[PDB]
């Protein structure tokens, strides 16, 4: 849906989970 | 999940548990892709070598869960299945080629802080992110070791592996409808999916639009977290035309 | 192993 993939407790509040940065750092 | 960690609350709100009615037990993982559709591995529903061939009335879907065994009152939602759709060219005889299935729920599930759908990739997101070395995230309630079971949902981040390395790790025939992920022996870090994690999602967070996309489905592996072996995942984008055909004609 | 779920879902 239009809101897919945006988590209520994370992206929707601009909070990061404890390991998503590991994913971002691999996207090189 | 071997060598993972406990998920945070709400970390994977698209995570679905496939649950057998009788005996009451976990069958597989799955993912929520809309308010009425759940994506899983075909072998979660149909695997004749193990005498597995479930019908809709055999099963329930539990959404919004964190604890494996608790009934999470006021948080999880339990749904009955209207219909199962298995890919017509799913190859259970050889190598689990096209290991994908859809389940339509009898009624739409209400979204919440704990229940929310994942995106499916477009061609451009798939091309941009399905690259060797790029990491995704796998989640499930399956076994903690090859040879016990977790209290809460487990999560591990794993790198996509170059296709020649995947092919050279196994005698099973690999196809374009699969990719593999996991660390190499020389990399030190560990982690894998295991039995019970079948059907769960392999997700990546797009750095372009900051949305989570489901790129894979836990499909198969030889052992769990063995050195020199990798986990194999159904390539969701490669099978998206079938997903779209099912949803358009049965939605 | 699993906590019983409400009967409404099994009917
Ligand atoms: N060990 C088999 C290898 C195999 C592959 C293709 C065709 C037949 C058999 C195998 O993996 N299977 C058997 C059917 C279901 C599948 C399975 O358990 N998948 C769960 C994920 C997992 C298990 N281990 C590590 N990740
Ligand atoms: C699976 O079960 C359905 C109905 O129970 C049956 O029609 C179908 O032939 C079975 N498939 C296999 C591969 O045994
Ligand atoms: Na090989
Ligand atoms: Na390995």
């Amino acid at each position: 849906e239009a809101d897919c993939g945006l988590r209520p407790l994370f992206e929707k509040k601009s909070l990061e989970d404890k390991t998503e940065r590991e994913l971002l750092e691999s996207y090189i | 999940i071997v060598e993972g960690s406990d998920a945070e609350i709400g970390m994977s709100p698209w995570q679905v548990m496939l649950f057998r009615k009788s005996p009451q037990e976990l069958l597989c993982g799955a993912s929520l892709i809309s308010d009425r559709w759940v994506l899983t591995a075909a072998h979660c529903l149909l695997y004749p070598p193990w005498d597995k061939n479930f019908t809709e009335n055999d099963l329930l879907v539990r959404i919004g869960k964190h604890s494996r065994t608790r009934y999470e009152r006021n948080i999880e939602k339990i749904s009955m299945l209207e219909k199962i759709y298995i890919h017509p060219r799913y190859n259970w005889r050889e190598n689990l080629d096209r290991d994908i299935a859809l389940m339509k729920l009898k009624k739409p599930v209400a979204f919440s802080d704990y229940i929310h759908p994942v995106c499916l990739p477009d061609r451009e997101t798939a091309a941009s992110l399905l690259q060797a070395g790029y990491k995704g995230r796998v989640t499930g309630w399956g076994n903690l070791k090859e040879t016990g079971q977790p209290s809460v949902l487990q999560v591990v981040n794993l790198p996509i592996v170059e296709r020649p390395v995947c092919k050279d790790s196994t005698r099973i025939r690999i196809t374009d409808n699969m990719f593999c992920a996991g660390y190499k022996p020389d990399e030190g870090k560990r982690g894998d999916a295991c039995e019970g994690d079948s059907g769960g999602p392999f997700v990546m967070k797009s750095p372009f639009n900051n949305r989570w996309y489901q790129m894979g489905i836990v499909s198969w592996g030889e052992g769990c977290d063995r050195d020199g072996k990798y986990g194999f995942y159904t390539h969701v984008f490669r099978l998206k035309k079938w997903i779209q055909k099912v949803i358009d004609q049965f939605g | 192993d699993f906590e019983e779920i409400p009967e409404e879902y099994l009917q």
